[PDB]
């Protein structure tokens, strides 16, 4: 599961 | 206790490349994106890439798209960049930062970057000689910045005023550090003055 | 690109007071799924930033409860319920709804403090510097409040102009002070040929212009 302030967008990946 | 320490910083020619590196401690590095920033002499800040936890995706802005490239060790929890085809625009401070949730939430203290042309110069200090007496060093004519002052090996620290540097009209920066001491003070001081970009140290006694 | 634009970029505020920051993005920063991804950073003087909020209104651990996000679309605003002398600084709002990620240009907070006249220091070239060719004459300007000063040096009472540079410090937290430097550079030439050197400083916290001044020969 890839972690950064850009993925954390789509609030799947938290 | 997160702890990000970056290095690699230096003068560089116009065209020429650099490779910054940012060493962690104190998180598990691999389970978090991580980001550049930079904060050039106007005090502006400018996000320059991001790479995600895994390294699978990276991020940049168009300025440097194509030419800066963000990469990271996960088993050396270090992060890189790797600057290249630099641009006198590119001077800056750059910080490497943490990626926590959705925004960069601890930053390391930053390593500079300067494109110029110009060659580099270290510089000389000279003293600035004395109930309350002030003294201090004038550090003058070095390129590029940064210039680090302390006084008595760092012993020194209250009432110590290190100003900003200031570029003088022959392209060379130029800063006095001043110190309030009782005038009473037989009592040596010193001022210690390095240069990392000119591999120049020196102590001045005032 | 979104530019955001930050209102008072200098703030002016006493201990304990209220402060509030505005941030206006040029474009909304509400992404497809409905949220805003809005955050708010501080730059402690000689620090790099830290983050203080994210999301609009959500403090990070160990963010004072003394500081409240709001707003939506485009308008968003920082408030500080009593202000400390930690929180002296550079405040920075940031958007990532849109790539690339942008900054705001950043709201410098300043304490306010009564009014505190500079002592004022002169100090003439070392004859180190006069062996290289050159005069560099430094007047400093100690712990003063505000930071707005006037400093005019003179040359044998004739004033001069276009030949110095000056340098201020950031407030200090300690005691929310400046200290100012202006450096007089002159050729050895110049320098040799007069006898008075000379800085005037005008400041709110001194009912008359004062000079200090120095005699090359005495």
């Amino acid at each position: 599961c890839e972690k950064d302030q850009f993925q954390s967008r789509n609030e799947r990946c938290i | 206790e997160v702890q990000l320490v970056e290095s690699g910083g230096d003068l560089v020619k116009p065209g020429g490349s650099l490779k910054l590196s940012c060493a962690a401690s104190r998180f598990t590095f691999s389970n978090y994106g991580m980001s550049w920033v930079r904060q050039t002499p106007d005090k502006r800040l400018e996000w320059v890439a991001t790479i995600s936890s895994g390294g699978r995706y990276t991020y940049y802005p168009d300025s440097v798209k194509g030419r800066f490239t963000i990469s990271r060790d996960n088993a050396k929890n270090t992060l890189y960049l790797q600057m290249s085809s630099l641009r006198s625009e590119d001077t800056a401070m750059y910080y490497c930062a943490r990626d926590y949730l959705y925004a960069m939430d601890y930053w390391g203290q930053g390593t500079s970057v300067t494109v110029s042309s110009a060659s580099t110069k270290g510089p000389s200090v000279f003293p600035l000689a004395p109930g309350t007496a002030a003294l201090g060093c004038l550090v003058k004519d070095y390129f590029p910045e940064p210039v680090t002052v302390s006084w008595n090996s760092g012993a020194l620290t209250s009432g110590v005023h290190t100003f900003p540097a200031v570029l003088q009209s022959s392209g060379l920066y130029s800063l006095s550090s001043v110190v309030t001491v009782p005038s009473s003070s037989t009592q040596t001081y010193i001022c210690n003055v390095n240069h990392k970009p000119s591999n120049t140290k020196v102590d001045k006694k005032v | 690109d979104v530019v955001m634009t930050q209102t008072p970029l200098s703030l002016p505020v006493s201990l304990g007071d209220q402060a509030s920051i505005s941030c206006r993005s040029s474009q909304s920063l509400v992404y497809s799924n409905g949220n805003t991804y809005l955050h708010w950073y501080l730059q402690k003087p000689g620090q790099s930033p830290k983050v203080l909020m994210y999301k609009v209104s959500n403090r990070f651990s160990g963010v004072s409860d003394r500081f409240s996000g709001s707003g939506s679309g485009t308008d968003f605003t920082l408030k500080i319920s009593r202000v400390e002398a930690e929180d002296l600084g550079v405040y920075f709002c940031s958007q990532s709804t849109h790539v690339p990620l942008t900054f705001g240009a950043g709201t410098k907070l300043e304490l306010k403090r009564t009014v505190a006249a500079p002592s004022v220091f002169i100090f003439p070239p070392s004859d180190e510097q006069l062996k290289s060719g050159t005069a560099s004459v430094v007047c400093l300007l100690n712990n003063f409040y505000p930071r707005e000063a006037k400093v005019q040096w003179k040359v044998d009472n004739a004033l001069q102009s276009g030949n110095s540079q000056e340098s201020v410090t950031e407030q200090d937290s300690k005691d929310s002070t400046y200290s100012l430097s202006s450096t007089l550079t002159l050729s050895k030439a110049d320098y040799e040929k007069h006898k008075v050197y000379a800085c005037e400083v005008t400041h709110q916290g001194l009912s008359s212009p004062v000079t200090k001044s120095f005699n090359r020969g005495e």
